């Protein structure tokens, strides 16, 4: 019954996301519920809901200082128990609006997205993950490690008269938020010059 | 309580992730320039405990602040890094005076974050 | 009566003031640190068309709430009381240096003497539409990811952090804009 969790600060106002499933997704998961209990505001305890195979909770019940028991539970009885800081599971959340300007005038692609912790009260240093490959073919993506929401590509770095596939991903780098690579950003495509 | 066994950089990285941005919150729409600064502090271990003051004894126009969130995580903090501060806690329990307290509050742990500044409160040289 | 406070580099607390009532007059600077109860006079007036203007008070790196108040004599026209460090302007960083390495560059400074400051470092090429910027809690800011191929402006400046000193401090003023091309210094850009 060995399970993961992740948190992720102010989805829809406030409140904070609470999701985890198990590591054996071939696990019956009937009358198998999931309780947190510690370093929440006024209960002592909350207990998440599921959807399909995952479970989780959207509340402003954490105080994001202490730790919490996330336990696995059939009936009263505990199956198995984990300590965890909400702090310290937070899964950024994927860049969105992922844009490429070819600027022939500087000989180079201006690469521009949106970063969505730059908006919340918590957790306003990222780094961010951009990787880029030819959109035919099979290539080891070419990954730029940026702390801002833009990049150039010199034009001489990529091979002319192709179209590429471009992606980018976030993880906290804070010294109190820790946790996850964000999900990857859906893929924009771009074409090269001669 | 005396706030000198506190893990003092803990409660500095709590301050500057969520408690902070929780004072801010609580400030939202007042002038910065707009409550008068009256109370001060030395040393971190008396920041802390005009912190403790402000945020949980009960003063007159603002009765209660110790249920807000900023109060609340500043309550965990201190149970937390703080030994022996749930020991000594006593088990029994917006308006225009509870924003000027909040401010005094903002002020305070500022304050706490800039201990090696130096003050009226002097006289310490030594051997 | 309308005020303005600078507490200069850690150094010179200044407080300046307009008030077109109290023209035809000299308004007095009276102030205090927390508990010294009494209010001193100022020692250090600034003056304008004649008259007083503002008041420069030694504050020697001390980080305490000054309070004041100016009067029509002996009436008081304006009283506040404020944390000094709140009006802070760090001085203009000294002794700037770059060193180059392929397409990346490395921005070191003098640090300042007291804590909690950022120190940033702005730049862009002719090709840029706005200024990129980076910055760090000490002045050793490494800009990965450039061209060497291209000119870039660059300049330099502290600014204090809004959770310590909270947020109407000033940024100091930029240092000296120098222009970069191949890993050697340049005129124009
Ligand atoms: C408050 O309650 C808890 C449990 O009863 C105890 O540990 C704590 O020390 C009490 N406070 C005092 C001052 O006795
Ligand atoms: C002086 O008064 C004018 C408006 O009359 C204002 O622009 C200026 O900033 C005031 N000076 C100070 C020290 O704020
Ligand atoms: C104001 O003070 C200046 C000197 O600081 C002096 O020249 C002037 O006469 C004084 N004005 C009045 C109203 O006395």
């Amino acid at each position: 019954h060995s399970f993961w969790c992740h948190s992720q600060l102010e989805v829809d106002g406030s409140q904070h996301l609470l999701t985890c499933a198990f590591n054996d997704s071939d696990i019956n998961t009937a009358n198998l519920e999931f309780q947190i209990c510690g370093a929440l505001l006024r209960v002592k305890c909350l207990t998440l809901n599921k959807l399909q195979d995952i479970y989780f909770i959207k509340t402003s019940e954490f105080l994001l200082i202490g730790s919490s028991n996330i336990c696995v539970k059939l009936g009263q009885k505990n199956l198995t128990c984990k300590n965890m800081a909400i702090n310290t599971i937070v899964k950024a959340e994927a860049p969105s609006d992922l844009k490429v300007v070819y600027r022939k005038e500087a000989n180079d692609f201006l690469v521009t997205f949106n970063a969505p912790h730059l908006k919340k009260k918590y957790l306003k240093k990222v780094k961010h993950d951009v990787a880029y490959r030819p959109a035919r073919g099979e290539s080891n993506w070419t990954h730029v490690s940026l702390f801002h929401t833009r990049t150039t590509i010199p034009q001489r770095k990529l091979r002319p008269k192709a179209m590429y596939e471009i992606k980018v991903r976030s993880i906290p780098h804070n010294d109190y938020f820790k946790g996850f690579w964000s999900e990857w950003s859906p893929s924009s495509t771009f074409e090269t010059p001669e | 309580y005396d706030f000198t066994n506190c893990d003092f950089e803990k409660i500095k990285a709590a301050y500057l992730s969520t408690i902070s941005k929780d004072l801010i919150t609580y400030m939202s729409g007042t002038k910065s320039t707009e409550f008068q600064n009256t109370v001060s502090c030395s040393n971190r271990p008396h920041c802390l405990t005009e912190i403790q003051s402000l945020t949980f004894n009960p003063t007159a126009g603002c009765a209660s602040l110790a249920k807000e969130m900023f109060a609340m995580k500043t309550k965990a903090a201190l149970a937390i890094w703080c030994p022996g501060y749930s020991e000594t806690q006593i088990n029994a329990t917006t308006t225009n005076k509870c924003l000027e307290q909040v401010s005094q509050l903002q002020g305070l742990w500022r304050r706490f974050n800039r201990p090696l500044l130096k003050q009226q409160g002097t006289k310490h040289h030594h051997h | 009566v309308q005020i303005q406070i600078i507490y200069f580099n850690l150094e010179t607390v200044q407080v300046t003031w307009n008030a077109s009532k109290y023209s035809r007059t000299n308004l007095t600077f009276h102030y205090r640190f927390n508990g010294d109860e009494a209010y001193d006079q100022c020692t250090n007036y600034l003056l304008q068309e004649g008259h007083t203007s503002g008041c420069l008070l030694d504050a020697e790196q001390r980080d305490d709430i000054l309070y004041f108040s100016i009067r029509n004599g002996t009436h008081p026209v304006f009283t506040a009381s404020r944390w000094m460090v709140y009006y802070l302007k760090p001085s203009s960083p000294k002794h700037v240096r770059f060193s180059w390495h392929q397409d990346a560059v490395t921005v070191t400074c003098s640090d300042l003497s007291y804590g909690d400051l950022l120190y940033e470092v702005q730049y862009r090429s002719p090709f840029d539409t706005e200024w990129q910027s980076k910055q760090e809690n000490t002045c050793n800011v490494t800009i990965e990811g450039l061209d060497a191929e291209k000119c870039y402006s660059f300049w330099v400046r502290v600014k204090a952090m809004e959770d310590v000193y909270g947020p109407d401090t000033y940024p100091s003023d930029w240092s000296e804009v120098t222009c970069w091309q191949r890993g050697e210094i340049r005129d124009a850009c």
